[PDB]
């Protein structure tokens, strides 16, 4: 079983709850402006890519080490 | 630049009661920080010699004047390449940074001036 | 401008003595502790001012611009981008 | 730039070969050749990489040969003039799995799969690129991002989506030396694979550097030596100015 | 002393040798680059058949 | 009399590198001349070798410096050698104008040889440019596109010129085998223009660093300098050894280990490092041409520093203000640099225009102003 | 001490001779050296560390 | 896959053979030498030519 897998759970649930949060919260808004009719007629439409780096970013710093030691 | 120009244009501001009160403050600080001092120069040892003119300037100068130059000049070059100052009797006091040079380069450019001015004039 | 050794256009040099010893008979790392701290410090210090004020201006003033271009290209800063373009 | 079209940056991974003094472990580079060859060579050529290559670095001469000579190569033309094959030769190089662009791009949805012996140089970010890129694919794209057709959401490649899908997953590979082939340990072996593929004097590279830094470093104090005991008369100067 | 000149001069020579050692590094490695390189040396060691060849 | 003075070839090389007289207190910032002469030599040799293993053909160029790095025995040596020593060639350049910058050796009597230096500086661009273009990866194919499209703003003629000067309608083969005969020889008339330089600075020797005549107490060349010289040498030679042994591709783009493919644009088409500012000054010009002028105009307008220094007192040695100018035109040749290489988005294209006006500004307002005040202060100082 | 001098170092041609004979000396060493201690730094990462597998 | 196209002008004019092999095989072993340069490449120039083929 991957070692990556946990160690990217752990790093979430932990060190980086606060971005993690902010990804959740970013999807809920989205998926929930999508079900909302006329949405394909919009002008912008928002993502979460930039929330989903910044935990990506985060969760790549509190691993990294962790994850080569284990290979 | 010419030492004529610089010197005359000091001269106007000297003579400014508003700008001699603004500038001469400005102008002994600025020769605080510049340093040539810590090195035992007097100011005109730093002007540039490698013109016809100065060089004339320079074979102008009284031999007493002339010998004290160059050891000026070789005392700071030692100073230089040791990364050391001048202490003591070696740093230039305030009272010995005397304009040895400007009389003779303001005679040389005088006449070098009035040359050029001269070759140019129109009879009328 | 320049002459050559015997002819190298100085004014005439006299009543200058100079002294030197041989390097064989020289420590030529005589008080170089004393020089690389004391002496390095004196210089340093007397130059810092014309490193450190250029730095420090040109150092903000990319961090500020940096930071900017990073915010402008962020959701949060779709409308400032739009009226810059 | 948004960062989506920058790309996500890879995160410093402690490579092996990191450190001045470090060369590759070989035995990550043999189990990384094993990837890319049943995984990458499906779609990627390694077309600057002999099987000579290989010899003395991951394989054995004898295993190398055997790799060559299962191929066939062109030969040249027979008596009458006629093309033929041959065997493959350690001097051949490793052959590409489309005999052209074009027949590359056919294969992948339009996508153009490079070839890999120089890919760990030709990316900002080398193995770390490699190693992030390939273990990387988010089981679902970040909501409100618009896939092309045939394009895979992957965060560190410019722009988000790449034409390469996810390729690794535990158990593709079985390793020969019995390491557990999860898809990070995969990623790893393949990523120091190319990188040696794209730097294969690395080793030899970094062991000249140790001696010439130790050497020159010498020289130089030496040198410092030498010119404050050349230069100590001229310090050391003193004058005595009697005016005339 | 005596003492005192040879040290500057092993200090002269200690710059000198690895000047020539680290000359002679760099020489060598340096000009092996003209020495047949890998592929030209693969290029060697044809194998050839003995089936085609006729008497005479 | 001795051989080396009585015999012409012997004596041409003595008043060179032997019996030289030089100022006795030139500081370590006289030695990039040397340096500078180090690298020429390691471009020769290094360039040279390449030249015996390159083919010049844009269907195998980039082979061939594949076969260079992977086959050539110490190949990659060679290669990242040259490559690398192009950049420590543009910080020894770069540290060696700034010294005459801020020492005033471009000032009388010594205008010639900083002329001369201005054009040695010029041909080290072009140089450098064309070698970029060997490789034939994708950085030098974008390079030689966008760079040599910039002559096409060139009125009426331009479009002819760039053709003229490809073989063709685009970057292409014509190019390549065209580049690399002009980059092999254009090294050879930088040497010449080298030794130009320095025969004309014999006339006045060295400058100093206390900007005083040197004619009171000189030192030979040898063996002051030449063992001087052998520390800046080795202090090279490990920062060399750094970049090549152990991070070869640190100052390097990996666009160019792409092969060169005229259909896919890069990215970024950024030059290479030492080229930025030039690149930063061009940005931010809107017009074309306008752009070009003032690309050029930034390289040639070092040849009016000796106009518009009008101190009577040479280098900045003693001159405070004159530090601190110099001090924030350096920075912000630096700032040009770090502009060049971020995208034109906001709000670094205002910020590079207000660079761009502030490196001009310096030849054009700020040292002729300052030059100007801080002779009075002298004079009135020191009264 | 001057029998050192005298002999190795007073005559050029014999400092000369002394340099380059040391310089092979220490090039044959500090090859030796080095390639022990890279040996020992990467230990089971060459190919000879692997080789015995084969 | 790979297609044939109709010549055109920036073509050069195509060989009898494929390659030295086939050639050799159809002249019982000679291999008759490409004639762009034939007339450059021997001592004589047109008149060898014209020599050769009418003796
Ligand atoms: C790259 C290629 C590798 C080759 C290496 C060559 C570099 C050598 C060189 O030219 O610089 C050394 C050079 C030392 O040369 P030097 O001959 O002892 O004195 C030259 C200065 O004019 C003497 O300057 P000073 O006597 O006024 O000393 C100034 C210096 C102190 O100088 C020291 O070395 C100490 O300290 C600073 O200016 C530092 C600023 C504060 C930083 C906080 O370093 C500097 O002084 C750096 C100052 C630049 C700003
Ligand atoms: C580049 C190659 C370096 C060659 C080193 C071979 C020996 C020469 C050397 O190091 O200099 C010593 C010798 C002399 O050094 P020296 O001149 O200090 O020694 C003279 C004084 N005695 C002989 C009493 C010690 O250098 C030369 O002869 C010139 C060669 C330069 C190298
Ligand atoms: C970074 C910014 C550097 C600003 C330098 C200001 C002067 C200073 O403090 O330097 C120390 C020293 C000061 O030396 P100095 O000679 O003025 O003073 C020595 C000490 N006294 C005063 C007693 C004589 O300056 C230098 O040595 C400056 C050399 C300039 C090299 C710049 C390279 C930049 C490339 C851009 C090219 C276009
Ligand atoms: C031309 C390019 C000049 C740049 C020189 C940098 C080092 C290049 C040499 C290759 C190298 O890495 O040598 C190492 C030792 O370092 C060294 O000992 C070399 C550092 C010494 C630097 C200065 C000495 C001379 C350089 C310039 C002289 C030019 C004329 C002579 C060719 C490895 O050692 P190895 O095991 O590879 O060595 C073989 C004999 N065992
Ligand atoms: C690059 C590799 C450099 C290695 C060469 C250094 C010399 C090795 C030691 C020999 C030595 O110190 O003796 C002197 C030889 O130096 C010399 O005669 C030369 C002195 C310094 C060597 C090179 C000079 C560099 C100056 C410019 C650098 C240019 C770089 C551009 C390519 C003679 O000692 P002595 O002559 O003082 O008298 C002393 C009594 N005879
Ligand atoms: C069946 C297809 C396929 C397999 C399997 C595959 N790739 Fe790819 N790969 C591609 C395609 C197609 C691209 C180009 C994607 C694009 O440009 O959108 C690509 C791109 C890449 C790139 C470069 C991305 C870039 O920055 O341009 C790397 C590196 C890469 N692959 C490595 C691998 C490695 C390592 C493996 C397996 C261990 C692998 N690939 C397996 C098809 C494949
Ligand atoms: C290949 C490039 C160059 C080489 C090899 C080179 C070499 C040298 C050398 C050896 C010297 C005398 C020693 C020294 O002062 O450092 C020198 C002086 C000088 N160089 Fe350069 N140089 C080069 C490029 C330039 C450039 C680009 C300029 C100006 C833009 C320049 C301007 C000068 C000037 C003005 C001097 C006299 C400085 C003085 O001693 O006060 N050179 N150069
Ligand atoms: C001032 C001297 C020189 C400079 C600044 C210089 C600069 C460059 C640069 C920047 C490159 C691109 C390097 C790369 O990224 O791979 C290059 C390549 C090349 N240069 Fe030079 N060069 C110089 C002298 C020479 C000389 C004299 C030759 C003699 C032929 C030469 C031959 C080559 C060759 C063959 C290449 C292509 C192979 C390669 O990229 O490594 N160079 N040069
Ligand atoms: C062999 C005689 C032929 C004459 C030309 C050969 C070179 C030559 O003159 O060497 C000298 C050692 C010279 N250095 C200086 O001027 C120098 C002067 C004062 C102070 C220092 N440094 C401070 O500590 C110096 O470094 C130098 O490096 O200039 C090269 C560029 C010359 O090459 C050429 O122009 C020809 C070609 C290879 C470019
Ligand atoms: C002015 C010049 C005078 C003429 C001198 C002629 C010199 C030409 C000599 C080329 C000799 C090369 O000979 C060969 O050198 C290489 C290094 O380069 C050595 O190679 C050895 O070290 C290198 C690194 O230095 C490793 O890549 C290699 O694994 C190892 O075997 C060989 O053991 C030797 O066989």
């Amino acid at each position: 079983p991957d070692p990556a897998i946990a160690l990217h759970e752990a790093a979430a649930e932990g060190p980086c709850h606060d971005f993690k949060h902010h990804f959740d919260e970013c999807v809920e808004r989205v998926t929930k402006a999508q079900e909302a009719e006329d949405y394909d007629h919009a002008e912008y439409k928002e993502d979460c890519v930039e929330e989903f780096f910044h935990l990506q970013h985060c969760i790549n710093d509190n691993t990294a080490d962790k994850l080569f030691r284990v290979l | 630049a010419s030492i004529t120009s610089v010197v005359k244009t000091s001269e106007l501001i000297l003579k400014s009661p508003l700008l001699s009160k603004i500038v001469v403050p400005l102008a002994k600080t600025y020769v605080k920080f510049s340093g040539y001092r810590q090195l035992g120069f007097k100011m005109n040892d730093l002007i540039i010699e490698e013109t016809p003119n100065m060089q004339l300037a320079l074979r102008r100068l009284p031999p007493t004047e002339s010998y004290d130059r160059v050891y000026r000049l070789i005392r700071a070059t030692q100073f230089s390449l040791s990364h050391k100052l001048a202490t003591g009797n070696d740093i230039t006091k305030p009272e010995e940074d005397d304009h040895y040079l400007i009389p003779y380069i303001l005679d040389v450019e005088a006449e070098a001036f009035e040359k050029d001015a001269l070759d140019n004039l129109e009879v009328v | 401008y320049m002459g050559w050794w015997g002819h190298m256009g100085s004014p005439p040099q006299k009543g200058i003595a100079g002294y030197t010893i041989s390097p064989f008979a020289a420590r030529p790392f005589a008080g170089v502790v004393h020089a690389a701290i004391f002496n390095t410090f004196r210089r340093t210090k007397n130059q810092a001012l014309f490193v450190i004020l250029p730095v420090s201006f040109f150092y903000y003033v990319w961090t500020q611009a940096s930071e900017k271009n990073e915010w402008l290209y962020t959701k949060a800063g779709r409308h400032e981008l739009a009226k810059a373009l | 730039m948004t960062a989506a079209e920058h790309g996500l940056h890879p995160a410093e991974y402690p490579w092996p070969q990191n450190g001045m003094l470090s060369t590759f472990d070989h035995a990550s580079l043999r189990r990384g050749y094993q990837v890319y060859k049943e995984v990458c060579a499906a779609c990627h050529s390694l077309d600057r990489i002999a099987w000579r290559n290989l010899v003395g670095v991951t394989h054995t001469t004898d295993e190398a040969k055997a790799f060559a000579e299962e191929l066939e190569y062109d030969d040249e033309p027979d008596d009458e003039g006629n093309p033929r094959k041959r065997p493959g030769k350690l001097a051949d190089y490793i052959p590409g799995p489309y005999p052209n662009e074009q027949a590359a791009r056919a294969a992948n949805q339009g996508a153009l799969p490079p070839d890999l012996s120089l890919i760990a140089k030709a990316r900002h970010g080398g193995a770390d690129y490699i190693f992030a890129l390939l273990t990387g694919y988010p089981d679902e794209p970040p909501a409100g991002v618009v896939l092309a057709p045939g394009m895979n959401y992957n965060p560190y490649f410019p722009g988000g989506g790449i034409g390469m899908a996810r390729t690794l997953f535990d158990g593709v590979v079985e390793y020969e030396d019995g390491t557990p082939a999860t898809t990070s340990q995969m990623a790893k072996d393949v990523a120091a694979f190319l990188t040696w593929a794209a730097e294969p004097e690395h080793d030899e590279r970094k062991k000249l550097g140790l001696k010439a830094i130790i050497v020159i470093s010498a020289m130089l104090g030496l040198s410092v030596y030498i010119k404050k005991f050349k230069w100590s008369p001229i310090k050391n100067r003193k004058f005595i100015y009697n005016p005339p | 002393t005596d003492a005192n000149r040879l040290f500057s001069y092993f200090m002269i020579g200690s710059f000198g040798m690895l000047s020539a050692a680290g000359a002679k590094a760099t020489v060598q490695d340096f000009l092996s680059n003209m020495s047949a390189s890998a592929d030209v040396l693969a290029m060697a060691k044809v194998e050839v058949k003995l089936g085609a060849i006729p008497l005479g | 009399m001795a051989l080396r003075k009585k015999n012409s070839l012997l004596n041409m090389a003595n008043s060179y590198v032997l019996d030289s007289p030089q100022p006795s207190n030139l500081n370590y910032f006289w030695n990039f001349g040397s340096l500078l002469a180090l690298c020429l030599v390691i471009q020769l040799a290094t360039g040279i070798t390449l030249a015996m293993h390159y083919t010049s053909h844009a269907s195998l160029a980039f082979d061939s410096v594949e076969h260079i790095m992977r086959d050539v025995n110490f190949g990659w040596f060679i290669r990242y050698a040259h490559a690398n020593t192009a950049s420590f060639f543009f910080i020894c350049i770069y540290a060696h104008m700034g010294r005459n910058i801020y020492y005033g050796s471009y000032k009388t009597p010594r205008v010639l040889p900083w002329s001369i230096g201005v054009i040695i500086f010029l041909l080290l661009i072009i140089t450098a440019f064309m070698g970029y273009v060997l490789v034939f990866g994708q950085m030098s194919l974008w390079g030689a596109t966008v760079i040599c499209n910039l002559v096409s703003a060139i009125p009426w003629l331009g479009e002819d010129i760039v053709h003229f000067l490809w073989g063709g309608f685009s970057v292409g083969n014509p190019t390549l085998q065209r580049f690399f005969a002009l980059h092999y020889l254009m090294p050879f008339v930088l040497a010449v223009f080298a030794l130009l330089h320095l025969i004309a600075l014999h006339t006045a020797g060295s400058s100093n660093p206390l900007g005083i005549t040197s004619n009171v107490d000189k030192l030979s060349m040898h063996p002051y300098y030449s063992f001087k010289d052998l520390i800046t040498v080795f202090a090279f030679l490990l920062m060399f050894t750094l970049f090549v042994f152990f991070s070869p591709d640190k100052l390097g783009h990996p666009d160019n280990y792409i092969p060169a493919n005229p259909m896919v644009t890069p990215a970024s088409i950024v030059p290479e490092w030492y080229l930025l500012p030039f690149y930063a000054i061009l940005r931010a010009i809107p017009d074309k041409l306008g752009g070009v002028i003032a690309m050029v105009a930034a390289i040639l307008i070092l040849l009016i520093l000796p106009i518009v220094d009008r101190s009577i007192i040479r280098g900045n040695a003693f001159k405070p203000i004159s530090k601190l100018l110099f001090g924030f035109f350096i920075c912000n040749f630096l700032l040009l640099g770090v502009l060049g290489q971020v995208h034109i988005e906001p709000p670094f294209i205002v910020l590079g225009q207000i660079c761009t006006i502030f490196y001009f500004s310096y030849f054009l307002i700020l040292l002729p102003m300052v030059s100007t005040i801080e002779n009075i202060f002298f004079y009135i100082g020191s009264l | 001490a001057t029998t050192f001098y005298n002999v190795f170092v007073k005559r050029n041609s014999a400092f000369v001779a002394t340099i380059l004979a040391s310089a092979f000396v220490f090039d044959m060493t500090f090859e030796t050296a080095i390639d022990n201690f890279w040996d020992r730094i990467n230990a089971g990462k060459q190919w000879k560390d692997i080789r015995h597998k084969y």
